[PDB]
Protein backbone atom coordinates (compact mmCIF):
# COMPACT_ATOMS: atom_id res chain seq x y z
CA UNK A 1 0.00 0.00 0.00
CA UNK A 2 2.21 2.75 1.34
CA UNK A 3 5.59 2.51 -1.15
CA UNK A 4 8.80 3.07 0.59
CA UNK A 5 9.27 6.50 -0.93
CA UNK A 6 5.78 7.84 0.87
CA UNK A 7 6.93 6.11 4.34
CA UNK A 8 10.24 7.98 3.97
CA UNK A 9 7.89 11.09 2.98
CA UNK A 10 5.94 10.75 6.32
CA UNK A 11 9.18 9.93 8.14
CA UNK A 12 10.80 12.92 7.34
CA UNK A 13 7.65 15.28 7.69
CA UNK A 14 7.01 14.05 11.30
CA UNK A 15 10.70 14.62 12.05
CA UNK A 16 10.56 18.05 10.94
CA UNK A 17 7.48 18.69 12.78
CA UNK A 18 9.18 17.74 16.13
CA UNK A 19 11.91 19.99 15.25
CA UNK A 20 10.27 23.21 15.15
CA UNK A 21 6.75 22.51 17.56
CA UNK A 22 7.50 22.60 21.01
CA UNK A 23 4.58 21.25 23.12
CA UNK A 24 6.32 22.05 25.92
CA UNK A 25 5.78 25.93 25.15
CA UNK A 26 8.97 26.95 27.38
CA UNK A 27 9.86 29.71 24.88
CA UNK A 28 6.63 31.55 25.88
CA UNK A 29 8.54 32.91 28.99
CA UNK A 30 10.77 35.24 26.56
CA UNK A 31 7.85 36.65 24.90
CA UNK A 32 6.30 40.30 25.94
CA UNK A 33 4.05 39.31 28.56
CA UNK A 34 0.29 39.20 28.10
CA UNK A 35 -1.55 41.54 29.66
CA UNK A 36 -5.22 41.61 30.07
CA UNK A 37 -4.10 49.61 26.01
CA UNK A 38 -6.80 48.76 24.05
CA UNK A 39 -4.65 46.33 22.11
CA UNK A 40 -3.21 45.02 25.22
CA UNK A 41 -2.38 41.52 23.81
CA UNK A 42 -0.67 42.57 20.75
CA UNK A 43 2.68 42.73 22.08
CA UNK A 44 2.55 39.31 23.51
CA UNK A 45 0.63 37.66 20.49
CA UNK A 46 2.95 39.60 17.81
CA UNK A 47 5.89 37.53 19.28
CA UNK A 48 4.50 34.72 19.52
CA UNK A 49 3.28 34.88 16.16
CA UNK A 50 6.88 35.69 14.92
CA UNK A 51 7.85 33.45 16.62
CA UNK A 52 5.60 31.01 14.86
CA UNK A 53 6.45 31.78 11.36
CA UNK A 54 10.54 31.24 12.78
CA UNK A 55 9.06 27.64 12.89
CA UNK A 56 7.59 27.61 10.39
CA UNK A 57 10.36 28.30 7.98
CA UNK A 58 12.43 25.78 9.59
CA UNK A 59 9.54 23.01 8.81
CA UNK A 60 9.16 24.29 5.22
CA UNK A 61 13.53 23.65 4.72
CA UNK A 62 12.66 20.09 5.12
CA UNK A 63 9.33 19.54 3.36
CA UNK A 64 11.36 16.98 0.81
CA UNK A 65 11.99 19.04 -2.37
CA UNK A 66 11.59 22.51 -1.25
CA UNK A 67 15.18 22.78 -1.30
CA UNK A 68 14.90 22.45 -5.12
CA UNK A 69 13.01 25.36 -5.30
CA UNK A 70 14.49 28.50 -6.29
CA UNK A 71 15.21 30.85 -3.46
CA UNK A 72 12.61 33.40 -5.03
CA UNK A 73 9.83 30.91 -5.11
CA UNK A 74 10.65 29.63 -1.47
CA UNK A 75 10.59 33.01 0.00
CA UNK A 76 7.30 33.67 -2.02
CA UNK A 77 5.45 30.53 -1.09
CA UNK A 78 6.49 31.16 3.10
CA UNK A 79 5.33 34.73 2.10
CA UNK A 80 2.33 33.71 1.08
CA UNK A 81 1.58 30.41 3.20
CA UNK A 82 2.78 31.47 7.13
CA UNK A 83 -0.58 32.67 8.25
CA UNK A 84 -2.30 29.63 7.05
CA UNK A 85 0.54 27.14 8.41
CA UNK A 86 0.48 29.52 11.62
CA UNK A 87 -3.73 28.59 11.62
CA UNK A 88 -3.43 24.95 11.02
CA UNK A 89 -0.25 24.42 13.54
CA UNK A 90 -2.33 26.20 16.20
CA UNK A 91 -5.00 23.94 16.19
CA UNK A 92 -2.79 21.56 18.15
CA UNK A 93 -3.12 23.72 21.05
CA UNK A 94 -6.96 24.25 20.37
CA UNK A 95 -9.17 22.90 22.91
CA UNK A 96 -12.70 22.32 22.29
CA UNK A 97 -13.57 22.78 26.03
CA UNK A 98 -13.83 26.34 26.38
CA UNK A 99 -13.07 27.09 22.27
CA UNK A 100 -9.16 28.66 23.31
CA UNK A 101 -5.76 27.95 22.13
CA UNK A 102 -4.56 26.36 25.52
CA UNK A 103 -0.41 26.55 25.92
CA UNK A 104 0.16 25.06 28.91
CA UNK A 105 -0.86 27.80 31.46
CA UNK A 106 -3.40 30.34 31.88
CA UNK A 107 -0.77 33.05 30.94
CA UNK A 108 -0.67 31.37 27.88
CA UNK A 109 -4.09 30.61 27.48
CA UNK A 110 -6.08 32.32 24.21
CA UNK A 111 -10.12 33.13 23.54
CA UNK A 112 -11.92 35.01 20.90
CA UNK A 113 -11.03 37.98 23.24
CA UNK A 114 -7.44 37.42 23.63
CA UNK A 115 -6.97 37.77 19.87
CA UNK A 116 -9.52 40.59 19.66
CA UNK A 117 -7.34 42.52 21.82
CA UNK A 118 -4.29 42.02 19.10
CA UNK A 119 -6.72 43.97 17.01
CA UNK A 120 -8.62 41.59 14.97
CA UNK A 121 -12.44 41.72 15.03
CA UNK A 122 -15.10 38.91 14.78
CA UNK A 123 -14.81 39.22 10.69
CA UNK A 124 -11.99 37.19 11.31
CA UNK A 125 -11.97 35.30 14.42
CA UNK A 126 -15.50 33.79 14.06
CA UNK A 127 -14.81 31.43 11.10
CA UNK A 128 -11.22 31.03 12.60
CA UNK A 129 -12.80 29.71 15.34
CA UNK A 130 -15.33 27.51 12.85
CA UNK A 131 -11.92 26.57 10.79
CA UNK A 132 -10.45 25.14 14.25
CA UNK A 133 -13.25 23.01 15.32
CA UNK A 134 -14.43 21.51 12.33
CA UNK A 135 -10.29 20.41 11.96
CA UNK A 136 -10.36 19.17 15.82
CA UNK A 137 -13.52 17.05 14.35
CA UNK A 138 -11.80 15.55 11.71
CA UNK A 139 -9.44 13.77 14.11
CA UNK A 140 -6.46 13.92 11.71
CA UNK A 141 -3.27 11.34 12.78
CA UNK A 142 -0.41 13.32 13.14
CA UNK A 143 0.91 11.75 9.61
CA UNK A 144 -2.21 13.51 7.75
CA UNK A 145 -1.59 16.82 10.07
CA UNK A 146 2.11 17.00 8.73
CA UNK A 147 1.13 16.41 4.82
CA UNK A 148 -1.53 18.72 5.16
CA UNK A 149 0.79 21.74 6.41
CA UNK A 150 3.15 20.59 3.58
CA UNK A 151 0.68 20.59 0.71
CA UNK A 152 -0.95 24.21 2.64
CA UNK A 153 2.95 25.72 1.78
CA UNK A 154 3.71 23.65 -1.18
CA UNK A 155 0.99 25.37 -3.81
CA UNK A 156 1.38 26.40 -7.24
CA UNK A 157 -0.83 28.81 -7.38
CA UNK A 158 0.45 31.21 -4.90
CA UNK A 159 0.84 34.74 -5.97
CA UNK A 160 4.71 35.27 -7.54
CA UNK A 161 5.59 31.71 -7.94
CA UNK A 162 8.00 31.03 -11.09
CA UNK A 163 8.17 27.37 -11.35
CA UNK A 164 4.46 26.22 -10.70
CA UNK A 165 4.84 23.16 -12.50
CA UNK A 166 8.04 22.37 -10.43
CA UNK A 167 5.83 23.19 -7.36
CA UNK A 168 2.91 21.38 -8.55
CA UNK A 169 5.40 18.34 -9.36
CA UNK A 170 6.15 18.47 -5.74
CA UNK A 171 2.97 19.19 -4.09
CA UNK A 172 1.71 16.34 -5.86
CA UNK A 173 3.76 13.74 -4.63
CA UNK A 174 2.55 14.67 -0.91
CA UNK A 175 -0.85 14.90 -2.22
CA UNK A 176 -0.47 11.01 -3.55
CA UNK A 177 1.14 10.32 -0.12
CA UNK A 178 -1.87 11.78 1.72
CA UNK A 179 -4.31 9.92 -0.39
CA UNK A 180 -2.81 6.58 -0.02
CA UNK A 181 -2.34 6.97 3.93
CA UNK A 182 -6.05 7.97 3.92
CA UNK A 183 -6.94 4.72 2.09
CA UNK A 184 -4.42 2.46 4.14
CA UNK A 185 -6.65 3.41 7.13
CA UNK A 186 -9.91 3.63 5.85
CA UNK A 187 -12.39 2.03 3.67
CA UNK A 188 -14.57 3.97 0.88
CA UNK A 189 -16.24 6.34 0.89
CA UNK A 190 -15.02 7.29 4.14
CA UNK A 191 -11.56 7.83 2.54
CA UNK A 192 -13.05 9.74 -0.22
CA UNK A 193 -15.17 11.85 2.35
CA UNK A 194 -11.90 12.29 4.86
CA UNK A 195 -9.44 13.72 1.88
CA UNK A 196 -12.24 16.20 0.43
CA UNK A 197 -12.86 17.10 3.92
CA UNK A 198 -9.22 18.25 3.73
CA UNK A 199 -9.31 19.65 0.82
CA UNK A 200 -12.16 21.89 1.53
CA UNK A 201 -9.78 22.78 4.79
CA UNK A 202 -7.09 24.34 2.56
CA UNK A 203 -10.03 26.25 0.53
CA UNK A 204 -11.06 27.89 3.64
CA UNK A 205 -7.45 29.07 4.65
CA UNK A 206 -7.26 30.90 1.51
CA UNK A 207 -10.62 32.98 2.64
CA UNK A 208 -9.25 32.96 6.12
CA UNK A 209 -5.46 34.12 4.70
CA UNK A 210 -7.55 36.63 2.57
CA UNK A 211 -9.81 38.07 5.87
CA UNK A 212 -6.45 38.27 7.86
CA UNK A 213 -4.45 40.32 5.58
CA UNK A 214 -7.12 42.90 4.84
CA UNK A 215 -7.12 43.62 8.91
CA UNK A 216 -3.72 43.37 8.95
CA UNK A 217 -3.64 46.44 6.17
CA UNK A 218 -5.55 48.15 8.11
CA UNK A 219 -4.00 47.39 11.11
CA UNK A 220 -0.64 48.05 10.38
CA UNK A 221 -1.29 51.09 8.96
CA UNK A 222 -1.35 52.68 12.19
CA UNK A 223 2.49 53.48 13.21
CA UNK A 224 1.27 52.85 16.91
CA UNK A 225 0.53 49.49 15.92
CA UNK A 226 3.19 48.46 13.93
CA UNK A 227 5.53 50.18 16.59
CA UNK A 228 4.14 46.71 18.25
CA UNK A 229 4.91 44.38 15.96
CA UNK A 230 8.28 42.72 15.08
CA UNK A 231 10.61 43.19 12.20
CA UNK A 232 10.27 39.61 11.29
CA UNK A 233 6.09 40.39 11.42
CA UNK A 234 6.68 43.46 9.69
CA UNK A 235 8.41 41.52 6.47
CA UNK A 236 6.80 38.51 5.81
CA UNK A 237 3.48 39.94 6.63
CA UNK A 238 4.41 43.72 4.44
CA UNK A 239 4.65 44.09 0.84
CA UNK B 1 10.66 45.03 -1.92
CA UNK B 2 13.49 42.30 -0.40
CA UNK B 3 13.53 40.18 2.12
CA UNK B 4 16.29 40.06 4.12
CA UNK B 5 15.39 38.32 7.62
CA UNK B 6 13.32 35.66 5.85
CA UNK B 7 15.91 35.01 3.26
CA UNK B 8 18.58 34.85 6.07
CA UNK B 9 16.14 32.38 7.77
CA UNK B 10 16.12 30.54 4.72
CA UNK B 11 20.07 29.95 4.40
CA UNK B 12 20.03 28.49 8.14
C1 LIG C 1 0.86 39.98 14.71
C2 LIG C 1 -0.03 40.11 13.46
C3 LIG C 1 -1.49 39.71 13.76
O1 LIG C 1 -2.26 39.79 12.61
C4 LIG C 1 -2.10 40.61 14.83
C5 LIG C 1 -2.16 42.06 14.31
C6 LIG C 1 -1.52 38.24 14.28
O2 LIG C 1 -2.89 37.93 14.45
C7 LIG C 1 -3.11 36.63 14.99
C8 LIG C 1 -3.24 35.55 14.12
C9 LIG C 1 -3.14 35.77 12.61
C10 LIG C 1 -3.47 34.27 14.64
C11 LIG C 1 -3.54 34.10 16.02
SI1 LIG C 1 -3.88 32.36 16.70
C12 LIG C 1 -4.59 31.37 15.26
C13 LIG C 1 -5.15 32.49 18.06
C14 LIG C 1 -2.35 31.42 17.38
C15 LIG C 1 -1.11 31.48 16.73
C16 LIG C 1 -0.02 30.77 17.25
C17 LIG C 1 1.36 30.85 16.54
C18 LIG C 1 -0.17 30.00 18.40
O3 LIG C 1 0.93 29.29 18.90
C19 LIG C 1 0.61 27.93 18.98
C20 LIG C 1 1.69 27.11 18.30
O4 LIG C 1 1.76 27.53 16.99
C21 LIG C 1 3.01 27.35 19.06
C22 LIG C 1 4.08 28.00 18.16
C23 LIG C 1 4.43 27.07 16.98
O5 LIG C 1 3.71 27.09 15.95
O6 LIG C 1 5.43 26.32 17.03
C24 LIG C 1 -1.42 29.94 19.04
C25 LIG C 1 -1.62 29.11 20.31
C26 LIG C 1 -2.51 30.65 18.53
C27 LIG C 1 -3.43 35.18 16.89
C28 LIG C 1 -3.20 36.46 16.36
C29 LIG C 1 -3.06 37.66 17.27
Amino acid sequence: KLSEEQQHIIAILLDAHHKTYDPTYADFRDFRPPVRSPLSMLPHLADLVSYSIQKVIGFAKMIPGFRDLTSDDQIVLLKSSAIEVIMLRSNQSFTMDDMSWDCGSQDYKYDVTDVSKAGHTLELIEPLIKFQVGLKKLNLHEEEHVLLMAICIVSPDRPGVQDAKLVEAIQDRLSNTLQTYIRCRHPPPGSHQLYAKMIQKLADLRSLNEEHSKQYRSLSFQPENSMKLTPLVLEVFGN
Amino acid sequence: KNHPMLMNLLKD
